[PDB]
Protein backbone atom coordinates (compact mmCIF):
# COMPACT_ATOMS: atom_id res chain seq x y z
CA UNK A 1 0.00 0.00 0.00
CA UNK A 2 0.41 3.39 -0.07
CA UNK A 3 0.52 5.82 2.90
CA UNK A 4 0.12 9.65 2.43
CA UNK A 5 0.66 12.48 4.87
CA UNK A 6 0.92 15.73 2.95
CA UNK A 7 -0.83 15.70 -0.58
CA UNK A 8 0.53 17.12 -3.59
CA UNK A 9 0.30 20.86 -2.74
CA UNK A 10 1.35 24.03 -4.86
CA UNK A 11 2.71 26.97 -2.49
CA UNK A 12 4.74 30.16 -3.87
CA UNK A 13 6.84 31.39 -0.82
CA UNK A 14 8.51 34.61 0.23
CA UNK A 15 8.83 36.81 -3.01
CA UNK A 16 12.13 38.52 -3.24
CA UNK A 17 12.75 40.83 -6.30
CA UNK A 18 11.24 38.96 -9.17
CA UNK A 19 12.34 35.58 -8.03
CA UNK A 20 8.49 34.07 -8.09
CA UNK A 21 9.43 31.25 -6.44
CA UNK A 22 7.08 27.95 -5.82
CA UNK A 23 7.40 24.36 -4.93
CA UNK A 24 5.31 21.53 -4.77
CA UNK A 25 5.81 19.05 -1.15
CA UNK A 26 4.58 15.17 -0.63
CA UNK A 27 5.36 13.12 2.35
CA UNK A 28 4.93 9.64 1.56
CA UNK A 29 5.45 6.14 2.49
CA UNK A 30 5.63 3.01 1.67
CA UNK A 31 4.16 -0.60 3.34
CA UNK A 32 4.88 -4.37 3.21
CA UNK A 33 2.84 -7.13 5.37
CA UNK A 34 4.71 -10.07 6.25
CA UNK A 35 7.89 -9.15 5.16
CA UNK A 36 8.65 -12.87 4.14
CA UNK A 37 5.58 -12.36 1.69
CA UNK A 38 7.24 -10.70 -1.41
CA UNK A 39 10.24 -11.74 -3.41
CA UNK A 40 13.00 -10.39 -5.23
CA UNK A 41 15.40 -11.98 -7.48
CA UNK A 42 18.42 -10.51 -8.15
CA UNK A 43 20.12 -10.64 -11.80
CA UNK A 44 24.02 -12.59 -12.07
CA UNK A 45 26.61 -12.90 -14.90
CA UNK A 46 27.32 -16.58 -15.97
CA UNK A 47 30.67 -17.55 -17.81
CA UNK B 1 13.94 50.42 -46.49
CA UNK B 2 15.18 52.61 -49.22
CA UNK B 3 15.59 53.29 -53.05
CA UNK B 4 18.04 52.61 -55.02
CA UNK B 5 19.46 55.64 -56.07
CA UNK B 6 16.81 57.38 -58.37
CA UNK B 7 17.73 58.57 -61.43
CA UNK B 8 15.64 60.64 -63.97
CA UNK B 9 16.74 59.21 -66.93
CA UNK B 10 13.74 57.01 -67.02
CA UNK B 11 12.66 57.08 -71.18
CA UNK B 12 11.64 54.31 -72.60
CA UNK B 13 10.88 53.39 -75.88
CA UNK B 14 7.22 52.72 -76.73
CA UNK B 15 7.33 48.37 -76.09
CA UNK B 16 10.21 46.31 -75.11
CA UNK B 17 11.52 43.88 -72.40
CA UNK B 18 11.71 44.31 -68.71
CA UNK B 19 15.52 43.79 -67.88
CA UNK B 20 14.72 42.36 -64.71
CA UNK B 21 14.30 45.62 -62.95
CA UNK B 22 15.87 46.30 -60.23
CA UNK B 23 14.76 45.65 -56.21
CA UNK B 24 16.39 46.04 -52.68
CA UNK B 25 15.39 43.99 -49.32
CA UNK B 26 14.98 45.97 -46.08
CA UNK B 27 17.11 46.05 -42.91
CA UNK B 28 16.50 45.13 -39.43
CA UNK B 29 17.72 47.07 -36.62
CA UNK B 30 17.00 45.48 -32.91
CA UNK B 31 17.41 46.91 -29.22
CA UNK B 32 17.33 45.12 -26.13
CA UNK B 33 15.45 46.64 -23.65
CA UNK B 34 16.63 47.69 -19.78
CA UNK B 35 15.06 46.66 -16.45
CA UNK B 36 15.47 49.46 -13.23
CA UNK B 37 13.37 48.99 -9.91
CA UNK B 38 12.77 51.12 -6.85
CA UNK B 39 12.30 50.25 -3.72
CA UNK B 40 10.83 51.06 -0.35
CA UNK B 41 9.81 50.04 3.51
CA UNK B 42 8.00 51.26 6.23
CA UNK B 43 6.61 50.15 9.57
CA UNK B 44 3.15 49.84 9.71
CA UNK B 45 3.49 50.92 13.21
CA UNK B 46 3.36 54.19 12.09
CA UNK B 47 -0.76 54.39 11.54
CA UNK B 48 -2.17 54.92 15.15
CA UNK B 49 -1.66 58.01 15.68
CA UNK B 50 -2.20 60.99 13.18
CA UNK C 1 -8.38 53.68 27.78
CA UNK C 2 -6.49 50.67 26.68
CA UNK C 3 -5.59 52.44 23.78
CA UNK C 4 -5.04 50.79 20.46
CA UNK C 5 -3.19 51.77 16.94
CA UNK C 6 -2.49 49.06 14.76
CA UNK C 7 -4.84 45.74 15.26
CA UNK C 8 -2.85 42.34 15.02
CA UNK C 9 -2.00 42.09 10.83
CA UNK C 10 0.32 40.26 9.06
CA UNK C 11 2.76 41.13 6.36
CA UNK C 12 3.58 39.45 3.10
CA UNK C 13 4.44 35.93 3.54
CA UNK C 14 4.33 32.95 0.97
CA UNK C 15 7.40 33.43 -0.92
CA UNK C 16 7.78 29.07 -0.84
CA UNK C 17 10.31 29.23 1.01
CA UNK C 18 11.07 28.70 4.67
CA UNK C 19 7.76 30.08 5.68
CA UNK C 20 5.21 29.42 7.76
CA UNK C 21 5.87 31.03 10.77
CA UNK C 22 3.72 33.50 12.42
CA UNK C 23 3.33 36.63 14.52
CA UNK C 24 0.94 38.60 16.57
CA UNK C 25 1.60 42.16 16.75
CA UNK C 26 -0.45 44.99 18.77
CA UNK C 27 0.02 48.12 19.60
CA UNK C 28 -1.44 49.74 22.66
CA UNK C 29 -1.03 52.83 25.19
CA UNK C 30 -2.07 53.98 28.66
CA UNK C 31 -3.90 56.61 29.24
CA UNK C 32 -5.15 58.27 32.55
CA UNK C 33 -8.00 61.32 32.73
CA UNK C 34 -7.47 63.76 35.52
CA UNK C 35 -4.15 62.59 36.99
CA UNK C 36 -4.93 63.73 40.94
CA UNK C 37 -8.20 61.11 40.66
CA UNK C 38 -6.95 57.89 41.24
CA UNK C 39 -4.17 56.86 44.05
CA UNK C 40 -1.21 54.54 44.40
CA UNK C 41 -0.32 52.98 47.60
CA UNK C 42 3.35 52.04 48.13
CA UNK C 43 4.33 49.59 50.96
CA UNK C 44 6.39 50.98 53.85
CA UNK C 45 9.59 49.33 56.07
CA UNK C 46 10.84 52.39 57.93
CA UNK C 47 10.70 56.15 57.35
Amino acid sequence: TQMVLRAPKRTELAKDGSYEKWMIEMEVGLRHRNPYASGVLFTAAGK
Amino acid sequence: DALASVDGNNAHVEGSRAEDGEMKPTVIKSNVTQILRKVVRVSDTANTTA
